[PDB]
């Protein structure tokens, strides 16, 4: 049957807040921190996001009636109110499955954030959780190789994987900038990283950086007999210009490649990464600008939200935080937006985050990688709170050894392989990290020589963003 | 200042820019294995103990990836023991091959160990 | 030249503050407002944001010395106490040409606003804008055709341009998608577009909707004898898929072609604005999710910058906010950004946002798009804010009319001619705004009825970003 | 967990036949119409083609200690006989989703239907109906237009 | 010729357990098998790219590992990658990369892939030199019973034209169905270039090829080493006999599991080369090499009383 | 479990994985030759033993497939010792070579029987 169209505004309450609504396991469903406006209710608030993120608009439109709403709408089945907040609230909506295009995290943001931010009727709007149903993931390629082809290709077992981030960020040359990848190699570090910022540049072209950077990776890993990598950026303005650069890499035939998902957005990244599972390429995901979208609790979107797009985007390994060094890190926020990044099934956790149940029909997992202000001495920490299956990269840490980025190389790979053993033989890493970093530099000449170069460095600022 | 040297400083991935290992410190490290439910295996290489490339250039391909095992990896085994007199047999019969330890995870099928466990002479 | 290496972690002011310096006019400026962590100096904050958004690391590295560090490195030159705020200071930061990739917005974001904003010594950080070099400028095409070409492919002068969102934002039909651009279009109205997230859907597949959509363009036109476009979105998971819609609508001969440029991307907005530029193709660029980024004044990103980054990257239209709309917009920041998008050289003005002067080196005027919660009687309003040179469109303000979409059509159009006519004769649109609305329903029954069903109809909230 | 290797032949029912399992949404069910020859007992029947259509062979082998064969293996959930007949029962076998490649009919025919039918100790197979997951439905582009876009 | 391989039927192995493995865990499987004496690994039919495991990172691992073996053997080795898939460009994208790695065969399975895929690949292993191993997967709903339905050989003659080096025969000995005079019939129709009608084995039509190549009967499906004298003087030299269960169900292992097919087949050569009936003299000649090879020795004494014996669904 | 060797096991295609053929041995596989009317040729090779790819990587190439002739195929041979005669003379003439005896069949154009007569010290 049909209702008479009757043009006006009404109340988006009347159509989308919907607290009877049972979700089906189809649906998307949505996490949302909103902070109304004064004198608009918690009811109408979430309706209104519900509605003109999914079919509703501002009035009454005839043209409802010729389909039917009520199987298309996105809904908000429940209100929950913040702990020690007044007119802050947590409202789930839930989405049809119908709504959203297949294979394209790009459509999938266009409808769940797209303008709901902007409305004059919320102080601020924060995108907390997001549970994608499996029927959905199936839809997305996912990371080309995954966690566990990556250590095949890599023959790589038993510990996190190593790496450094060449420094100065910007204006070396390529020659010197492949000299840094040679010696910072040899040492024992699998990866070496082109910086984030570094794509094609007046101080240094792709191109040559790509052929030089090569060329150091290989002598290196002659030297060494461990095979070894160096992130070649495809970062580019144009979809052309960064394929060139994936190509060139599979034609020099190194092993990884890496994006920056969010600066070339999702539309790029995913053409990358199914360039990269066509071709054998590693593909690397820098996390930035994520902070301008996912510092404050008050406004945004969180990074598990971002997380999850990159797994069913692509990407081979994802950024995750240090908790321990310059920028912000939570642990047990962290903690579990790494797992949802590295496993099949995770439960909701309200005191990690998670506001859903997510599950990735067996999409493979992404590596977390732990960088930024993190030096030695943070090595037992970091192997306790990601695991083995993770990257360190210690870019300053290797290229401010005293000695040079050989000897820096190697005290961060004897740091980690005795903080490996440890945790084997049962020791507690918390507890005994310092002293088991204090064995090390008896027997390691560079070892020491880092240690006290970084003994006293902490950060520890208050965090803005707590659960 | 210490310069790190170029010459027969070949590498053996994880624990191999560790002090070497006492038979210890070898049992200590299979007990973690077993103690986590993984399933060792042992595997030697006598002709290429150094990933090469020879037959393609592809992204993602090398050879000497791939080693010889040794008897079948040993489900259903407890016994730290078992591994260490197999790693013995291995060595017995092939004394000038490289030999490391594995340990398999069927949750994940990824190996979740490897760590050199015997080296010919001069390596 | 050459000083010694020490290695050690030395405060960023050291090398990275330098209030004597005198930006080159080449140099791209940024103003951030820097929020520092209680008992982090005003000057660290500065330098760190500068040094780890150009060539800084947490510890001294040695290879600083291989290049002329002093020539790319990026500056805080000048910093300001934002008054009525304790611990926030508007930061001014200069960055060398050479550290920009040529043509690439991609790479620009990447630098300045990657990974800075994660910083844990700063609670907050928010870009408030940029000057970008002429010099820079000069390296992108900007928008495929402007504010000129398209007027003059359109043959559509001395009026603002109207335009239609059609409405269910999702599930309609891709058939009757078509029944409601051909009345909508028949009525007066110059556009019709696909709501945002109307991408390819299992409710209905874009090649359906672009042919249906074709079609009721052409009807429309023949019978009105004025051109007519409908902006197909070719919005996409990935950009083979985004060319594919694009190449489709060439072949169709349609006007406008409209992409989301921050859920799809920088990189390939930029690859589909070269494709619109060479085949004659009009783009409307819809900025989904820049809430997300913009609303807070504490943290984020003003849409001031990413309004500049669209006119580099490319597009012909950009939605511009409405002032008197659901969503939020500041007139006196909103007229501002404006006349960053449409003129050729805007000086610096703090009173409407506007931290730098910038000039565009005859890069073509975007035209401004006014959407959303808009009716006939904020059009005298829109016709003040906006000027001439913009597009007003009325979504619910067209499908909401009681009589349907073609006289809905006609009181927008007629709403507006009227509003332009009195402008013309030297009535005050602010003032006389209702009066010229009034007259014009005498003798506009469709104007009429439109009138009394939006007669209450406001939105006036408290604004969360003033300047 | 491991469990020793052992060779040799075993019956398929051990492995493959679990009238306890509780279908998940994300499996492929098969109807399958059984006809075992001359003193093969229909569980067995069941088990030998959940097992030859997912991941069993004749005899045991080594590699499946590297995977989890419980995760992965297609399972008889239910055996009923048809009626008027002796020798003839519906057995029903489900099969998990990651058995199957993503958009490919092809696949989805070369592991319940590919080799079954052959086996010696059966007389007559039939697959009568398939319960397709949703989640590999979505997998599928399915028809260019359909129905209501066709009028 | 051109896999320098002559005098005995060729020597393969299915991968096992049929799904599940991942790309790396297959690659060792195919060395040790390899490495043993065997001539062929192969992708089982239904493994394409899954979940599990994708098909590039398969086809890198398998190359690699038959690389391997081929250097350690001394002798040429080859993986059947399967090229089957949902759209004739993801067909074409696999055989393409196996080209890439310059390996020396690949397979499809034609009738659930179908005849106009199936012709495609073909005309491009023509164009660049690669093998096409055919599984005949599906075929049973057609051809088991006698009522309804295609018979084999008019599937055989159609896989013959459309195009194939190698199509599965069945083993007649095996845990699939076959009747020895039947499969002989077909057998005939897929390698000889005249076939005289003989309605005993199922030829109701002389049929002539017009010296178009000839296809090699490939036996697999639950056999042994004590099944091999019976397939040796079934079907002859020209044929792949290929051992799934036989070579990863071996208790040593996989390399002795292929040794014991390889010293188990070339003892039965010998034997009738020697003048030997290999029916009646089968069990002593795989005993009497039982004497001098462990790896024949252990596999026999697990497989000993392994037979597969039922009525047959189609007889003449 | 024994543990198949990884080094010096070459193998030389059919018969090379049975125990060394006695002389009566390889006079019957001459004979089977003979008998299936197959014409007798001795192939010999000293500078590469196995198959490599040294030219191209193409599918379907190989290299040292071929060796060398050793005099022509005898055709028309009726008579076992011939065959045996030749391999003496051409062993004494190469005493570094490998030699193998094949069998060709004029029908299928096909070589029916291929197996190594003669290997070099070291083999
Ligand atoms: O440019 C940098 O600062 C880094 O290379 C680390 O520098 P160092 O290795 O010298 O410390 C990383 O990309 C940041 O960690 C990015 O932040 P996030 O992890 O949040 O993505
Ligand atoms: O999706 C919508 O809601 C609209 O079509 C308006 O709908 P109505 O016209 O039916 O109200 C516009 O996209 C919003 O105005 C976004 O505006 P902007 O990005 O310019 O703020
Ligand atoms: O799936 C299988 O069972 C096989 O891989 C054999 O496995 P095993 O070697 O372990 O038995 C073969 O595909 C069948 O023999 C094909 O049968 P057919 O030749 O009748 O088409
Ligand atoms: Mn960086
Ligand atoms: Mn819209
Ligand atoms: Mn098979």
């Amino acid at each position: 049957a049909s209702v008479e169209f009757k043009a006006g505004v009404k109340d988006y309450k009347l159509t989308y807040y919907t607290p009877e609504y049972e979700t089906l396991d189809t649906d998307i469903l949505a996490a949302f921190r909103v902070s109304p406006q004064p004198g608009v209710p918690p009811e109408e608030a979430g309706a209104a996001v519900a509605a003109e993120s999914s079919t509703g608009t501002w009035t009454t439109v005839w043209t409802d009636g010729l389909t039917n709403l009520d199987r298309y709408k996105g809904r908000c089945y429940h209100i929950e109110p913040v702990a020690g907040e007044e007119n802050q609230y947590i409202c789930y909506v839930a989405y049809p499955l119908d709504l959203f295009e297949e294979g394209s995290v790009t459509n999938m943001f266009t409808s769940i954030v797209g303008n709901v931010f902007g409305f004059k009727a919320l102080r601020a709007l924060r995108l907390e959780d997001l549970r994608i149903p499996v029927a959905y993931v199936k839809t997305f390629q996912g990371p080309p190789h995954g966690i566990q082809v990556e250590r095949d290709k890599l023959n790589k077992y038993g510990r996190p994987l190593l790496g450094c981030t060449i420094k100065p960020k910007l204006g070396l040359s390529a020659k010197n900038y492949g000299r840094a990848v040679y010696e910072c190699l040899r040492g024992g570090l699998d990866f070496t990283k082109d910086d984030e910022n570094v794509n094609s540049q007046p101080f240094m072209r792709w191109r040559d950086r790509f052929l030089f950077c090569a060329e150091a990776l290989y002598k290196a890993q002659a030297e060494t007999g461990e095979i070894k990598g160096h992130y070649l950026n495809a970062t580019a303005g144009t979809c052309e210009d960064m394929m060139k650069r994936a190509v060139f890499a599979r034609e020099l035939g190194v092993p990884i490649v890496m994006h920056d998902y969010l600066t070339g957005g999702f539309t790029a990244n995913t053409t990358l990464s199914h360039y990269c599972r066509d071709n054998g390429l590693l593909l690397h995901i820098h996390r930035a600008m994520h902070a301008v979208i996912d510092r404050q609790k008050n406004h945004g979107m969180h990074f598990r939200v971002l997380a999850k797009a990159l797994r069913l985007s692509g990407g081979d390994h994802i950024h995750s935080g240090t908790v321990v060094g310059k920028l912000e890190g939570e642990r047990d926020i962290t903690l579990g937006f790494v797992d949802l990044l590295r496993d099949d099934y995770t439960e909701k956790d309200r005191s990690r985050g998670i506001y859903f149940t997510q599950s990735w029909v067996s999409t493979p997992g992404v590596l977390p990688v732990a960088s930024g202000g993190i030096h030695v001495w943070h090595m037992p920490a970091l192997t306790e709170i990601f695991g083995d299956d993770s990257v360190l990269q210690f870019g300053g840490g290797t290229l401010g050894h005293p000695w040079g980025n050989a000897p820096g190389a190697v005290a961060n790979r004897v740091a980690l392989e005795a903080c490996v053993q440890a945790r084997n033989e049962g020791r507690d890493l918390a507890r005994e990290g310092n002293t088991i970093i204090r064995e090390a530099t008896k027997w390691s000449p560079e070892l020491a020589a880092a240690c006290e170069v970084w003994k006293e460095i902490k950060f520890e600022f208050p965090a803005m963003d707590t659960v | 200042m210490q310069v790190w040297p170029i010459l027969n400083l070949k590498k053996y991935e994880t624990l191999s820019y560790l002090p070497p290992l006492t038979t210890d410190q070898l049992a200590r490290q299979v007990d973690y294995l077993l103690n986590n439910k993984w399933v060792p295996c042992l595997e030697f290489e006598t002709d290429h103990g150094f990933v090469y490339r020879e037959h393609h250039n592809s992204p993602g391909y090398y050879d000497g990836r791939y080693w010889t095992m040794w008897k079948l990896p040993m489900f259903g085994c407890t016994d730290p023991a078992q591994v260490l007199n197999e790693l013995e047999e291995c060595k017995k019969e092939y004394p000038n091959a490289f030999i490391r330890i594995i340990g398999f995870d069927s949750n994940r099928e990824v190996q979740c160990i490897s760590f050199i466990a015997y080296k010919p002479a001069g390596y």
